[PDB]
RNA sequence: AGUGGAGCCUGCGGCUUAAUUUGACUCAACACGGGAAACCUCACCCGGCCCGGACACGGACAGGAUUGACAGAUUGAUAGCUCUUUCUCGAUUCCGUGGGUGGUGGUGCAUGGCCGUUCUUAGUUGGUGGAGCGAUUUGUCUGGUUAAUCCCGAUAACGAACGAGACUCUGGCAUGCUAACUAGUUACGCGACCGGUCGGCGUAACUUCUUAGAGGGACAAGUGGCGUUCAGCCACCCGAGAUUGAGCAAUAACAGGUCUGUGAUGCCCUUAGAUGUCCGGGGCUGCACGCGCGCUACACUGACUGGCUCAGCGUGUCCUACGCCGGCAGGCGCGGGUAACCCGUUGAACCCCAUUCGUGAUGGGGAUCGGGGAUUGCAAUUAUUCCCCAUGAACGAGGAAUUCCCAGUAAGUGCGGGUCAUAAGCUUGCGUUGAUUAAGUCCCUGCCCUUUGUACACCGCGUCGCU
């Protein structure tokens, strides 16, 4: 995510940028077994600042 | 104003229907992604909303 | 304003405590007032006719009026809607 | 002290099992209380009799000590070039003969 | 259907910024830190972070319940899915976070500048810092609006260290005259975190480790074991 | 390669205007204020609407304080805006005294913050020790060395810290590792066509291609010269690379820009025929003329047409595929995609082959102007755009002067994003094609740096007049 701006708040300046970025990575992992599992094995390693989503079928 | 003629023009379409969340000003703004943030108050909250001027 | 929305809006301040805002005057009603018909510029105006009296404290933030009950304004809703005593607000009530 | 090519003595250190021990995580929090040096004395009108007390712990109007304090303090209202230094951190008994020469 | 991945980290870093911004609005006299969300499905945990932990809670636990209750209704998500848990900080000379508007507080009260600066300084400087500097710049004595800097110890102003170690912290200070900044970088010392200070060193410092004292050959010895 | 010579766009001046808001004026303003403005924007002008005047005092008010209002008059306006019409509404108030709010209203020479500039430099500063009463000095150099006060070595100095460097991101390399039905190949089978092709279909592997994480790799490493034979400098082997491009950026500063980005802001001005809010219209774009970027060209190394054939950032709940009607612009239906799943194997342009045009202001080049069509929008009048005929003008390489650039560079070429209801001649990035010269200097200019002297001296403004 990139996003290109002005670093003068009244464009003033010699015309300098700031090129803020954000990096989002994105993982698959894949199993096959009941769904009991997969929600003990989730809900006990939960670490903030990594977010997990679950489809089911 | 009179009631039936106060907002009477539609506040669809147009830069007037699109103000900063932060300080209301409408110049200056960054509608990619959904931010609508000005590009002054921008600089202020880039690192607390995790962007990083990483190069 | 009418005095029906004048009820409408005190009602929900008694019972939690908390009330908000957008600060948009040509905003045709506010959401938290559902099937009520009141519009959010008398809410403002007529909640910060309140701030004066020294009953609530502003907190502004992003376009967002945000207010509290003072323990002197708790008694100022008590006689208004005639609620009597026994009956408590949102702070009181868990630990 | 600070260099950036430092050594290291880890192989002469004999026995650490307990590295955080509570002997140096002492919590040192003095600033918002009512400990801190640096806090206004919430100043008494001056006396008429030129006196506090009276016997052999008469505090007298000048009072050498707490008249440096409040020269110290009174430099502490100069003028923004002005360097100063710590001067309330450490006890400073600045007097006339000196303060004067820095006011001017 | 959701919303796109895009605009999800987009708008969860701009909830961030609104909730952070109120809670310094409200508690900049009780000594608020920062705020950790940790996303849990059932009720999203805010943690609060507050030098004194008993303002913020106020007397039988009354203040945060206004708190919770306006993040309930403000920002859509449905009540009984927020809890809010004020904390103390790990070390709170350390974060500069807290210890600017410290500072604001001490000018706002009526202090001289340069001794509440002082004051600010000696406890940063003993709350174990390398280094430490503040700049509070205005109309300090006079119409002419002079700068102010204290610097002692150890500063790291360019390099990528210069990201994870000073802790920069600007605040406004209104006064009578008018506005006075105030900036507080306050460098985080190495000794990996036990609460305390990042973990990898500074990208320059080598540090040798002195050999064990071997035993010089005297004879050649063949020993069983 | 241009610019300055033409045309056009845009910005700044002047000239007009009711207003043609506004700031910025060598580099360090002039396609800048994300400032490509139908309303809004909008500050400006011409006119209306409302209190959205909290709170305190006094007066009015229930035998009404009032609010809203159909029909007609007025009115652009189902503008009770006012009059007639008399229906509503139950203190939600009104009138003055106080002082609060709202200001894109004044001061960037009262300010914060941010940003720009000196400077993308080459410095800045302690501790201990030596000298001097002290100001002060050595350290911070004779010399050599480098992009670097970067380093060597002398040495009353020894050691440091900030800056530079290190760092972080990106690029070139891994047939070693990790593992892929939301990526790809091979094999087999199924076909389809004439042992070859299939982006045409499915399961076995598999990670070379594609992804993106760890680890590795490059250090003046090795060799030959130069060297105060130290520090390091030229040349060569091997290697993917003997080395790219950015981010961050010290001490000390500037009356540099911003109150017009903020519910940042001190003194304020105004506050009910308001400098507050909203609405209608206009204007910011108006044109004798001047000054800066930028875009098209001046034709043959070209233009037209047909055919051929390759990307990369990177958006998208709006992006769009496919089918049908239309000459285009467009319109209809049915789909997918909240996303390496769909658009898309992103059949991009320049370029490659063939045809025609052959030095002609020529078919080069399309400024100006008429007519029609479609879309977006309440509203295209000041042509918003896009499409089709027609009109075809200056311009034939540009005076003085001037800008930028050393290798996937300059130039040529198109794609994406920002602005966007409607939109790029701007800008931020991205690939594609791909050079010439030099690898050296103070000749211009600018900035340094060392030494020596060093804290506006003198000779060359008058005549007359009365009290
Ligand atoms: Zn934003």
């Amino acid at each position: 995510l990139r996003i290109t701006t002005r670093k003068t708040p009244c464009g003033e300046g010699s015309k300098t940028w700031d090129r803020f970025q954000m990096r989002i990575h994105k993982r698959l992992i894949d199993l096959h077994s009941p769904s009991e599992i997969v929600k003990q094995i989730t809900s006990i390693s939960i670490e903030p600042g990594v977010e997990v989503e679950v489809t089911i079928a | 104003g009179h009631q039936q003629l106060y907002w009477s023009h539609p506040r669809k379409f147009g830069q007037g229907s699109r103000s900063c969340r932060v300080c209301s000003n409408r110049h200056g703004l960054i509608r990619k992604y959904g931010l609508n943030m000005c590009r002054q108050c921008f600089r202020q909250y880039a690192k607390d909303i995790g962007f990083i001027k990483l190069d | 304003m009418p005095k029906k929305n004048r009820i409408a809006i005190y009602e929900l301040l008694f019972k939690e405590g908390v009330m908000v805002a957008k600060k948009d005057v040509h905003m045709p009603k506010h959401p938290e007032l559902a099937d009520k018909n009141v519009p959010n510029l008398h809410v403002m105006k007529a909640m910060q006719s309140l701030k004066s009296r020294g009953y609530v404290k502003e907190q502004f933030a992003w376009r967002h009026f945000y207010w509290y009950l003072t323990n002197e304004g708790i008694q100022y809703l008590r006689d208004y809607l005639h609620l009597p005593p026994e009956i408590v607000p949102a702070t009181l009530r868990r630990s | 002290g600070d260099s950036k090519v430092s050594i290291s003595f880890e192989n002469y250190r004999k026995v650490h099992p307990y590295e955080d021990s509570d002997s140096s995580e002492d919590e040192v929090d003095w600033q918002d209380t009512r400990d801190d040096p640096y806090r206004p004395a919430k100043p008494v009108p001056t006396p008429k009799k030129g006196f506090i007390g009276k016997g052999k712990d008469i505090t007298t109007k000048h009072d050498e000590v707490v008249c440096g304090r409040k020269n110290t303090a009174r430099m502490e209202n100069f003028a923004p070039e002005f360097q100063v230094g710590d001067g309330i951190g450490m006890d400073l008994k600045l007097s006339n003969h000196v303060f004067n020469a820095l006011k001017q | 259907v959701q919303i796109s991945k895009k605009r999800k980290f987009v708008a969860d870093g701009i909830f961030k910024a609104e909730l952070n911004e109120f809670l310094t609005r409200e508690l900049a006299e009780d000594g608020y830190s920062g705020v950790e969300v940790r996303v849990t499905p059932t009720r999203t945990e805010i943690i609060i972070l507050a030098t004194r932990t008993q303002n913020v809670l106020g007397e039988k636990g009354r203040r945060i319940r206004e708190l919770t209750a306006v993040v309930q209704k403000r920002f859509g998500f449905p009540e009984g899915s927020v809890e809010l848990y004020a904390e103390k900080v790990a070390t709170r000379g350390l974060c500069a976070i807290a210890q600017a508007e410290s500072l604001r507080y001490k000018l706002l009260g009526g202090l001289a500048v340069r001794r509440a600066c002082y004051g600010v300084l000696r406890f940063i400087m003993e709350s174990g810092a390398k280094g430490c500097e503040v700049v509070v710049s205005g109309k300090l004595r006079g119409q002419r609006a002079k700068s102010m800097k204290f610097v002692d110890g150890l500063m790291i102003h360019s390099g990528d260290p210069v990201n994870y170690y000073v802790d920069t912290a600007v605040r406004h200070v209104l006064l009578r005259q008018g506005v006075l900044g105030i900036k507080v970088k306050i460098m985080l010392p190495w000794d990996p975190t036990g609460k305390i200070g990042p973990k990898k060193p500074l990208p320059d410092h080598v540090s040798i480790v002195e050999p064990k004292d071997e035993i010089l050959p005297t004879t050649p010895i063949s020993e069983q074991k």
